[PDB]
C-alpha cells in the first residue's frame, strides 16, 4: 500500500498537524507500525 | 475423473521448541480447489460389513436432563428417582464433579443405541407404519414443501392426502412431544436423541436454494455422536465423515418386528393373525 | 400425600372426591383431614353446619 | 420399612442390577435373612443390637 | 535477564538519592479509594470517617522505601530513625513520618488493613531526579545483580534490608535443618485496641514454603490478645436465649412435626420449633485479624555488617500474592 | 509455540472490526499449530458459571497481528523464560502499574463480536486486577441476594472505586444479569449456608455461649492446642437404616460440602495469570488501551 | 533388522485425479479464485412464443486451507552426543556418536516418507467429501431440465425414495448375477462429466490412447471384482515424472507488490495485449464401459501397519421406527385360516387382548423385546 | 540448578530395578547441591494423613538420569514456571491433557521398591488429577472426622485436621451470613418453579432437611444497618476462604499437562510431558 | 470384575444382570461344586469346570 | 472484469443452472450486458 | 478402544460356527473351496529373507 519510488522531492518542511484540512485521509502513526510489512496479496490462479 | 482437482503444495518449514528433548515439527501449507463445473466423483457402497453398533434396545432416561420444572411434594420426585433410576444403566449415578452414567464394564457388541417414546392415539391407523414413514405424520421434511408447511394445519399433509396428520400430540407448535425434542426448547440432556431431526425447524435460517446442494451435503454431514461405549453427544466441531439419507428425506424405515415372538418364525406365514400383528422388513438393508 | 399408593394409583380410592349421592356425613367429616391439599366444600354458601 | 419377604419383590425386576434380594439369594434349599445378633427366643422388646 | 519497572513519582517518602541501590520499594494505592471503603468497612460503634482526617492531615506521591516504612511503626531501633531523619535531604520529614505513623494506626482501627493498600516492587537500582521529582527504577523478577546500574563504582548491586526488622524463622524455631536455599517473606503485625494500636513489620526467611502454623505460634501473644479485645466497643445483647441452641435432636426423629414441600406460609407451619440464630458482637473473622505475609523470593545467604544492615546473597526476585493470617 | 488460526474470509468492514481486537484474549483448545475459528468460539450470551469453570480447561491465549488470512495467537500457560507481550485491557475499570491480572467472564452487561459473515460469535474476557475482581464477584452476588429477598431493592451503594474516578455498576437487567447469573449466586449462597448448617449441627451449643467471654475464649482455644473442650463436637444421634425415608448421615453431608466448596472455590481464577511491567508510558493505563505485560 | 519400504506419490494411479503443482509462495496469498465462464447453447422454438437470446454467465470458485505436520522428537542424552559437547576423548564414547547420528538418519528418513502417504491420505479425505452417492445422482441427471414446476420434483423425490432403498448395496446382494454389477459400474463411470483439458496429464497406456479415471477400493471388493466381472488390461502405464509450475517474476511481481493482485499467466496476458520425461510404472489398467480407469486398493502400499482407519469404509445411518401397543381397528381382525395358533385347550386365549410389546431381532439374530415398562424414563417426570 | 543424589554400592537386582523409576519424584528437605539416598527417603506406608500433612512442609523434585555412581533430579517449583520436564503417572485413574496434576501419599502400600543392600525403602507418591485428588482428600478427612484399601486413622493427627477444618468453617459464620442464612425457604421456593435451581441443590443436601423442619423469623436488623452492608462482607469473606480451602487440607497442584503431538489421554505407567504451575 | 458383581449388568442379554441367581453370585450353590480353589474335585472329569 | 486470455478450454459441457449450488458466487444475464463494456481505472498520479 | 473389540469378537463368535468345515459341507460350490484356499495362503506374513 505505501509508495515504492518517490517522484518529486519536497522542497518546504512545514508541522502537518496543523493543516489536517488541506488533506483527505490522514494517518499519523509514531514510528515504524506492524502494518507497513505486511505482503499479502490474492489473485485469481486460472481462467477457463 | 482426468483432472478433477487442482492441487497446490506450499513451502516446507521447520519450526523448534524444547519439550526433556528437542521436538523439530514439520509443516507444510497446501490448497486445493474443484476445477469441474457439476460433479466430477461419485461412489455407490457396493459392499457392507457388520454393524459397528448395536440395533438392540436402551430406554432413554430423561433425569440427566434439566429446565423441567420438579414438582412440589420433594418427596415424591425423590420416590420418582429412587424407583426409576433402579435397574437401569446411565442412570445419572452422582461420581464427583460429573453426575454422568458410570463407565459400564464389558461390552456384547458394538456400542448400544439409544430409543425414544411418543404418545400417539391408539386408533392411529396400523397401515401408516408398513411404508417408510415420518414419526410426526406431518411428513413435512423440507425436501417436498416450501417453508411454512411443518407447523401448518390449515393445509393437508402432503403424503396423506386423506388426513391432516395422524398424530395430534405430536406435530403441533407447541405441542406435547415438540416440547420435548425440539432444537431451541432448551430441553436436552448429555444422551443423544435419535429423533432430534424430525422435530426442528431452526434450518430455517439455512434455506435450500438447490436440490443439488442437499444432495452434495447428504453423503458428507459430519458425525453427531460420539464413539465411546455408548451413544453420548458429541461437540459439533470435531466431527467425521458418515452418510445417512434421512435427513434428505426426514422419514424412517421399519423394521422386521411383531406383536409376538410366536410370528417371527421360520415358518412366518400370515402376516395379521388378531390384535398382534406383524411387520415386514422394508429398509434398506433386505440382507 | 399422607395417602396410602392406592389413592394416588386410581382415581376411586380417594378420600376426597365425595360420591354423587350422600345421606349422612361420613364422608364429609373424612374429607378435611387431608389439608396436604386445601380442600373445600361450598353447601349453598356455608362450610356446613 | 415395609419388610422385603411380605411385600413381594417381582418377576422381572428382582433380576435388575439394584435390587438388595440377589444379595441373599443363591441356594434353593436356604435362606439368607438379616436378623438381630441374640438368641432365639428372646425377650419380647426388640433389642437395637 | 531480568526485567524492570519505571515509575515516575514525587519525592516524599523513597529518596533515591539518599540511599544507594538495592532496597525494597512499595508501591502505594491511590487514597481516595482506601477513604471511600472505610465508609462501609469501619465496624460498628468506632468512628467512620477517623481514616479521612488522617488522610487530610497529610497534604502523585506513590512509592515509599522499605527503608521509610520500618521507622514509622513501633519496632525499630532508634539508630534508624536518626539515619532518616538526618540522612534524608527532604524538609519538614520529621513531621512526615509522624502523620503517617498516625495514617497507618488509623488504617487498622478502621478495619482496612495496610496490606490491602501496598503493593510490592522489587529493588531500585536507578533513578533520575527534578527538583522534587524522581523516576525510580526497580527489578521486577530474575536476580538482583542481572541489572547495570550507572554509578560506576559498583555496576551491579545487591538487596539491603535494616537488620533491626529482619527476624530468622528456622533457627528461631530449632528446626535443626541446614541452611540451603531459604525462601524470603514480609509480614506484618497487626495488633487491635481502640485507640490504642500499632503496626510491627518483619521480613522474615526460611526454608518453610507454607508460613501458616508457624506465624500462628510465633505470634502468640498477638493473637491471643488479640482476639478479646477486638470485639470491643460492639453492643452485645444480654445473655443468649435458649432457643438460639439450634436442636440437632429432631434430624432422625421418625415421629415429628413436619412441613409439606413449598408451603411456608399462612397454612399451617406453626407447631414448627423457633430457632433464632442470632450473632451480634462475638469475634469475626477481621475480629481475629493479627499478621499478613507476602512471598518475595529465594535466598542463600544472610550476612549482617555495616548503622546497622544485612546484606542478601543472590535475591532472585519472584513475588507473590498477598495472605491472611487470622486463625 | 505460536499458534496460527485459519480464517474462513467474511467481508469487509467486519475484518475492520476483527483487526480492532488485536490485543484480547482466547481460550484455545489443545496446543496444535493450526486451529479453525469456528474452534475458538463460544455463544455470547452464555452462563457464566459454565464458561468460568470451562476456562480451566483450556489455554489462554493473546491475539496478536491479524491479517486477512489467518491470525496468531500465543499461549500463556507454557512458556519459555516468561517473555513480555501486549495485552488489551477490556474491564470496566483501569489497573495500575505492578499488580496481577485476573481472567472472568463478563460477569457484567456483556460484549461480544458479532460476526455476522461467517456466523459466529466470540467472548473475550475481561481483565482485572486481583482484589477489585475478587471483590467485583461478591458485588454482583451479593446485590442479586438482596433482590432475592424481595426487601429493600437499592441502597446507592453498589459502586466501586478505582484511581479516584468513580464506576456505577451498570443495572442488573442490561443483556441478561437476571438470567446469565443467577447459576453463579445459587450455587454460592446454597454452598454458604449449608457449610454454616453443618458447622451448628456439629456444635449445637456454639451459639449459646456468653456473647463476648465464651464465644471469644473457644475460638482462642481452638486456635491453640489441643484442650478442645473435649469432644467439642457432641456425639450426633445415630442415624437410621438408610432405606427409612428419613436418613440423614451428617458425616457424608459434610464430605459431600468439602468436596463441592473445594471444586467451587479451584472453579473461580483468583490466581494470577499475568503482571503489569509497563515500562517508557503512562504509568496508568486507561481501559480499552493497551498494556505492555510479562506473563507470570 | 528391517528395511523402510519408500513411496512416491507420482507412481501411484492416484495421481491422474489431480494436477499437482508447487507454488513455493503459496504462504502469502490471501484467498485465491478462478474464474469461470459457460455459454449454454440454444434451439430456436417457434409459434406464438417469442425466442429467446443465448444465455451467459460467469462464476468463480474460492480455494480453502490445509496443512500437514509430524513430529520429530529427539531426546537431550543424544543431542549432546551430536552436537560434540557432550563428546569426551575416547574409543567409546565414538561409537556411541555413531549410533547416535544413525539414529537420526534413520528417523529423518520416516518423517520425509511422511509428506508422500500424506497427499495419498489428503487426496482421498478431498475426493470422499465432494462425491454424492450414486443413488442420489442417476436419476437427478435423468431429470435435468423439468425441476421448474413442483409436480415434476414431486416425481423426482418419489423415485429417489425408492433409489436409495433399493440400489444401494450391490455384489453383496447380487453374487447369482454378472452383468448387473459391470452394469452398475458403467453407470457409476458414465453419470459423471468430463473436467477441463490440459497438457500436462499425458497419462497414456503403454501403446496408445490416454486413460480416464480412477477406481479406488477395498482390497476385498477389488478381489471379488479382477475375477468374475473385470478383465485385466494390461500391466503397465507411461506416467509424468515431474509437477508443474507456478511462480511469480518480473512481471507478478510489480503488481503484487504496488496493486494487491498477481494472475498466473501474466505474461500471457501481457504479450498478447501489447504486441510483444515419462516415466515407466507397473500400475494395473481396466476397461469398463467404453472408458479405460485404472484400477487400485491402495490398503497396502500405502495406509498399512499404521494407526490410521481406512478412509474407503464409509458409515451408512439409519433411523429404525416401530409401532408399539396399537389396536387395529374392529373390522380387520381376523385369522387368516380357522385353524389357528390355537391355545391350550381349558384356557382362554391371549391372542384377543390388546398386545403390550413388541418383538425384535438383535444385531446377531438373538430376540430382545421393548415392553411399557421401558417408557418409565420417560412417561414419568414433571416434564410431563 | 540440579539437584545431585549419590548412591552407595548397588547390587545388580536393586540397580535395574532403580532405572525403572525415571520419571517419579521425591522430597528432599533442604536443596543444597549435592545430598545424599539414605537422606531423601520415606519410611513404609503409614497414615496417609500424616504423609500428605508432610508433603506440605518440603519442596518436591522429579529425577531425569540414574548412572552407575549418580542420580540427578530437578527442584519442582523454586523459582520457575515453565521448566518442561517429564514425569511418568503412577495413579490408577489416567490424566488427560488440560488439566493439573496434585500429589498424594499411596494408598494400601505396596509401592516400595524395597532396597536390601542399601537397607532402605522409598516411597514414591502417586499422582492424581485435581477433580478426584480434592475427593479423595474429602473423603479422608470426612473419615477423620468420623472419629471424635482403607487404612485407620492414628487419632494423634486426625485432631489436628479436624482442626483445621472445624477453624475455615467457624469463620464463615457473620451477623450477615445470618441474613443469608434467613432465605432458605425462599431458596426452596426458588427451587421448584425452574429446573436448573432444583437442579443445583444435591439430594442429601443437608439443608432441604432443614429448610422443612424449622421456622426461622426476620433477621435483627445490626448495629447501623444504613452505613454499612453486611452481606458483601461475608459474602468477600467467604470466596477469600474457599479458594483456599481445597489445599489447606491436601496439596496445591503442582503442575499442568501440555503435549504437543501424543495422543491427549496418556494411561497408567506411561510418562506425559508436563509444565510446571 | 465383570464376572461376580451385581451391578454391572449382563454383557450378552443387557435387560437384568444374571440370569440365573442360584449359579452366578460367588459361594452359590453351583459355584461351591465346580470351583477351582474350593476343591471338591474327584477322578471323573467335570466339562463345566 | 471478464478473462482477457482463457488458460485452458473447458472439455465438457452441462446445465449449469441446476448445478449452481457447487459455486460461491456467479450472474446469469440475457446476452450481451452493457456493464461488462466500460472499464474505468483509478489511477494515483505521482508521489511524493 | 472397547468398541473395536466388541465387534471383533462378535465377527469371531460367527466366524467359527460357520467356517470350520470346508470340502465336506460345500462340495457343490467347486469355486467357494479355491476361494478358502486363497484366503488360507494370503493371510499368513513371509518372514525374514
Amino acid at each position: 500500500r505505501p509508495a515504492i519510488l518517490p517522484s518529486g522531492q519536497i522542497l518546504s518542511n512545514i508541522e502537518v498537524h496543523s493543516h489536517r484540512a488541506l488533506f483527505d485521509i490522514f494517518k499519523r502513526f509514531r514510528s515504524d507500525d506492524n502494518n507497513l510489512y505486511g505482503a499479502e496479496f490474492d489473485a485469481l490462479l486460472g481462467t477457463y | 475423473e482426468k483432472a478433477s482437482e487442482s492441487y497446490f503444495m506450499g513451502q516446507m518449514q521447520v519450526a523448534r521448541t524444547e519439550s526433556g528433548g528437542l521436538h523439530l515439527q514439520l509443516t507444510q501449507p497446501r490448497a486445493n480447489v474443484d476445477l469441474g463445473v457439476g460433479f466430477t466423483a461419485a461412489y455407490a457402497a457396493a459392499a457392507l460389513r457388520a454393524p459397528v453398533t448395536d440395533m438392540g434396545n436402551l430406554p432413554q432416561n430423561l433425569f440427566a436432563t434439566r429446565g423441567a420444572p420438579p414438582m412440589l411434594d420433594a418427596d415424591a420426585d425423590d420416590y420418582l428417582r429412587r424407583t426409576v433410576n433402579a435397574g437401569n444403566r446411565l442412570a445419572p449415578v452422582p461420581v464427583f464433579g460429573q453426575m454422568l452414567p458410570q463407565v459400564p464394564a464389558g461390552l456384547a457388541r458394538g456400542q448400544q443405541s439409544v430409543c425414544e417414546f411418543i404418545a400417539t392415539p391408539v386408533s392411529v391407523d396400523l397401515a401408516y407404519f408398513r411404508r417408510a414413514c415420518n414419526p410426526r405424520g406431518r411428513a413435512a421434511g423440507e425436501v417436498h414443501g416450501e417453508e411454512g408447511l411443518m407447523f401448518d394445519h390449515s393445509h393437508a399433509d402432503p403424503a396423506h392426502p386423506h388426513r391432516a396428520t395422524a398424530n395430534p400430540w405430536a406435530s403441533q407448535r407447541h405441542s406435547y412431544a415438540d416440547r420435548l425434542y425440539n432444537g431451541q426448547y432448551n430441553m436436552s440432556g448429555p444422551a443423544y436423541s435419535p429423533c432430534f431431526k424430525f422435530f426442528t425447524p431452526a434450518e430455517a435460517v439455512a434455506k435450500s436454494r438447490g436440490l443439488a446442494r442437499l444432495i452434495a451435503d447428504t453423503g458428507a454431514a459430519a458425525s453427531p455422536t460420539s464413539n465411546g461405549e455408548y451413544q453420548f453427544k458429541r461437540p459439533v466441531g470435531a466431527g467425521e465423515l458418515v452418510e445417512d439419507p434421512c435427513a434428505l428425506f426426514q422419514e424412517a424405515y421399519p423394521p422386521l418386528c411383531a406383536s409376538d415372538s410366536a410370528l417371527l418364525r421360520t415358518p412366518l406365514g400370515a402376516e395379521e393373525h388378531f390384535a398382534q400383528y406383524l411387520i415386514r422388513d422394508e429398509s434398506p438393508l433386505k440382507g | 400425600g399422607n395417602q396410602p399408593q392406592e389413592e394416588l394409583n386410581h382415581a376411586l380410592a380417594d378420600a376426597t372426591l365425595l360420591p354423587p349421592l350422600i345421606w349422612d356425613c361420613d364422608p364429609i367429616l373424612y374429607r378435611d383431614g387431608l389439608a396436604e391439599r386445601l380442600p373445600e366444600l361450598r353447601v349453598n354458601g356455608a362450610h356446613f353446619q | 420399612v415395609r419388610p422385603r419377604w411380605a411385600a413381594p419383590a417381582a418377576a422381572d425386576q428382582l433380576l435388575a442390577p439394584g435390587n438388595a434380594d440377589l444379595r441373599l439369594e443363591l441356594h434353593p434349599a436356604f435362606d439368607f435373612f438379616v436378623a438381630p445378633e441374640v438368641d432365639v427366643p428372646g425377650p419380647f422388646a426388640v433389642p437395637q443390637v | 535477564r531480568a526485567r524492570l519497572i519505571r515509575q515516575v513519582t514525587l519525592a516524599d517518602f523513597c529518596e533515591p538519592q539518599a540511599e544507594r541501590p538495592g532496597l525494597v520499594v512499595l508501591a502505594l494505592r491511590h487514597p481516595a479509594d482506601l477513604a471511600g471503603a472505610a465508609y462501609a468497612a469501619t465496624p460498628p460503634g468506632k468512628n467512620h470517617r477517623d481514616l479521612e482526617e488522617a488522610w487530610l492531615a497529610l497534604d502523585r506521591a506513590s512509592v515509599v522505601s522499605l527503608n521509610f516504612l520500618v521507622a514509622a511503626a513501633e519496632n525499630a531501633d532508634d539508630a534508624l530513625r536518626a539515619h532518616v531523619t538526618t540522612n534524608y535531604r527532604d524538609r519538614r520529614t520529621a513531621a512526615r513520618l509522624e502523620r503517617f505513623a498516625t495514617v497507618l494506626r488509623a488504617m487498622i482501627r478502621s478495619h482496612v488493613f495496610p496490606h490491602r493498600a501496598l503493593h510490592v516492587l522489587g529493588g531500585l537500582l536507578g533513578h533520575v531526579t527534578q527538583d522534587r521529582l524522581a523516576s525510580v527504577t526497580c527489578v521486577a523478577r530474575g536476580d538482583q545483580e542481572a541489572a547495570r546500574t550507572n554509578d560506576m563504582a559498583a555496576r551491579r548491586s545487591q538487596v539491603h534490608v535494616p537488620a533491626c526488622a529482619l527476624m530468622d524463622v528456622d533457627r528461631e524455631l530449632r528446626l535443626g535443618g541446614d541452611d540451603g536455599l531459604r525462601f524470603a517473606y514480609l509480614v506484618f503485625v497487626y495488633t487491635q485496641r481502640h485507640r490504642r494500636e500499632a503496626l510491627r513489620v518483619h521480613v522474615a526467611v526460611s526454608r518453610l514454603p507454607e508460613l501458616g502454623d508457624a506465624l500462628s505460634f510465633l505470634l502468640a501473644g498477638t493473637r491471643v490478645d488479640n482476639a478479646i479485645h477486638g470485639t470491643d466497643e460492639a453492643d452485645a445483647p444480654a445473655a443468649p436465649a435458649a432457643a438460639a441452641a439450634f436442636p440437632a435432636y429432631l434430624f432422625n426423629d421418625p415421629r415429628s412435626a413436619r412441613c409439606p414441600t413449598g408451603r411456608l406460609n399462612t397454612p399451617a407451619a406453626e407447631a414448627l420449633p423457633v430457632w433464632a440464630p442470632d450473632m451480634r458482637g462475638r469475634a469475626t473473622r477481621n475480629s481475629c485479624m493479627y499478621a499478613a505475609y507476602v512471598r518475595l523470593g529465594t535466598v542463600e545467604r544472610v550476612v549482617r555488617r555495616a548503622l546497622p544492615l544485612a546484606h542478601m546473597e543472590r535475591f532472585t526476585w519472584d513475588v507473590g500474592a498477598w495472605e491472611e493470617c487470622f486463625f | 509455540m505460536e499458534v496460527d488460526i485459519a480464517l474462513p474470509t467474511l467481508s469487509p468492514g467486519d475484518l475492520s472490526a476483527l483487526q480492532r481486537c488485536e490485543g484480547r484474549v482466547v481460550f484455545l483448545e489443545t496446543l496444535r499449530r493450526h486451529a479453525t475459528l469456528r474452534e475458538v468460539a463460544l455463544p455470547c450470551g452464555g452462563d457464566v458459571l459454565a464458561a468460568m469453570a470451562a476456562y480451566r480447561r483450556r489455554f489462554a491465549a493473546v491475539i496478536t497481528r491479524v491479517t486477512p488470512h489467518r491470525m496468531l495467537a500465543t499461549p500463556l500457560g507454557v512458556g519459555g523464560r516468561g517473555q513480555s507481550l501486549v495485552l488489551q485491557n477490556t474491564g470496566p475499570f483501569d489497573l495500575t502499574n505492578g499488580d496481577h491480572v485476573c481472567l472472568v467472564p463478563p460477569l457484567l452487561g456483556d460484549e461480544c463480536l458479532r460476526l455476522t459473515s461467517a456466523n459466529l460469535e466470540l467472548r473475550f474476557p475481561m481483565t482485572l486486577p486481583l482484589a477489585q475482581a475478587r471483590e467485583l464477584t461478591a458485588r454482583v452476588v451479593a446485590r442479586a441476594a438482596e433482590t432475592l429477598r424481595g426487601g429493600a431493592p437499592a441502597r446507592g451503594a453498589d459502586v466501586v472505586f478505582s484511581n479516584g474516578r468513580r464506576y456505577q455498576l451498570p443495572p442488573p437487567h442490561r443483556d441478561n444479569a437476571e438470567a446469565a447469573t443467577r447459576s453463579l449466586v445459587l450455587n454460592m449462597i446454597f454452598l454458604l449456608n449449608e457449610g454454616a448448617v453443618i458447622l451448628l449441627s456439629l456444635i449445637p451449643n456454639l451459639l449459646t455461649l456468653g456473647a463476648q467471654d465464651g464465644y471469644a475464649n473457644a475460638v482462642i482455644q481452638l486456635g491453640s492446642a489441643t484442650r478442645e473442650l473435649g469432644q467439642l463436637v457432641r456425639q450426633p444421634p445415630p442415624p437410621l437404616p438408610q432405606d427409612h425415608a428419613r436418613r440423614f448421615c451428617v458425616f457424608e453431608a459434610l464430605e459431600a460440602w468439602i468436596a463441592s466448596a473445594s471444586r467451587l472455590g479451584d472453579t473461580l481464577g483468583t490466581r494470577p495469570v499475568a503482571r503489569v511491567c509497563i515500562f517508557d508510558g503512562p504509568p496508568t493505563v486507561p481501559p480499552g488501551e493497551k498494556a505492555a505485560v510479562v506473563e507470570v | 533388522c528391517s528395511t523402510l519400504s519408500l513411496v512416491r506419490f507420482l507412481e501411484l494411479g492416484l495421481s491422474v485425479a489431480c494436477v499437482c503443482t508447487k507454488f513455493p509462495e503459496l504462504s502469502y496469498v490471501a484467498e485465491g479464485t478462478i474464474q469461470f465462464e459457460v455459454q449454454q447453447p440454444m434451439i430456436a422454438r417457434d409459434g406464438p412464443h417469442p425466442a429467446d437470446q443465448p444465455v451467459h454467465n460467469y462464476m468463480i470458485k474460492r480455494l480453502d486451507r490445509r496443512s500437514l505436520n509430524a513430529a520429530f522428537s529427539i531426546a537431550v542424552e543424544a543431542l549432546g552426543l551430536i552436537s560434540g559437547e557432550n563428546l569426551d576423548g575416547t574409543h567409546i564414547s565414538s561409537a556411541m556418536r555413531l549410533r547416535a547420528i544413525q539414529q537420526l538418519a534413520r528417523n529423518v528418513q520416516a518423517v520425509l516418507d511422511s509428506f508422500e502417504r500424506g497427499t495419498a491420505d489428503q487426496m482421498l479425505r478431498v475426493l470422499m467429501e465432494k462425491a454424492p452417492p450414486l443413488s442420489l445422482l442417476a436419476p437427478f441427471t435423468l431429470y435435468e431440465g423439468r425441476l421448474a414446476d413442483r409436480v415434476a420434483c414431486a416425481a423426482l423425490v418419489s423415485e429417489l425414495k425408492r433409489r436409495v432403498r433399493d440400489d444401494t448395496f450391490f455384489l453383496t446382494k447380487h453374487e447369482r448375477n454378472k452383468d448387473a454389477v459391470l452394469d452398475r459400474l458403467s453407470d457409476l463411470v458414465n453419470c459423471t462429466a468430463p473436467s477441463v483439458a490440459v497438457a500436462r496429464m499425458t497419462h497414456a497406456d503403454t501403446q496408445g490412447r490416454p486413460v480416464d479415471g480412477v477406481l479406488v477400493t477395498t482390497a476385498g471388493v477389488r478381489q471379488r471384482l479382477l475375477h468374475h466381472v473385470l478383465t485385466l488390461a494390461d500391466t503397465h502405464a507411461d506416467v509424468p515424472v515431474t509437477y508443474g509450475e507456478m511462480v511469480i517474476a518480473n512481471t507478478n511481481l510489480v503488481t503484487a507488490l504496488v496493486m494487491g493482485k498477481a494472475v498466473s499467466n501474466m505474461d500471457d496476458v501481457a504479450r498478447y495485449l501489447l504486441g510483444g520425461g515419462s516415466a515407466r510404472v507397473r500400475a494395473d489398467l481396466v476397461v469398463v464401459g467404453d472408458r479405460l480407469v485404472f484400477l487400485e486398493a491402495l490398503e497396502k502400499r500405502v495406509y498399512q501397519a499404521t494407526q490410521v482407519p481406512y478412509p474407503l469404509v464409509g458409515n451408512l445411518d439409519v433411523t429404525f421406527v416401530m409401532p408399539l401397543g396399537v389396536f387395529k381397528p374392529a373390522a380387520d381382525r381376523y385369522a387368516r385360516h380357522a385353524g389357528s395358533f390355537a391355545p391350550t385347550p381349558g384356557l382362554p386365549d391371549p391372542r384377543t387382548h390388546p398386545p403390550r410389546a413388541v418383538h425384535f431381532f438383535n444385531k446377531d439374530g438373538v430376540p430382545c423385546h421393548v415392553t411399557f415398562e421401558h417408557a418409565m424414563g420417560t412417561l414419568c417426570h414433571p416434564s410431563f
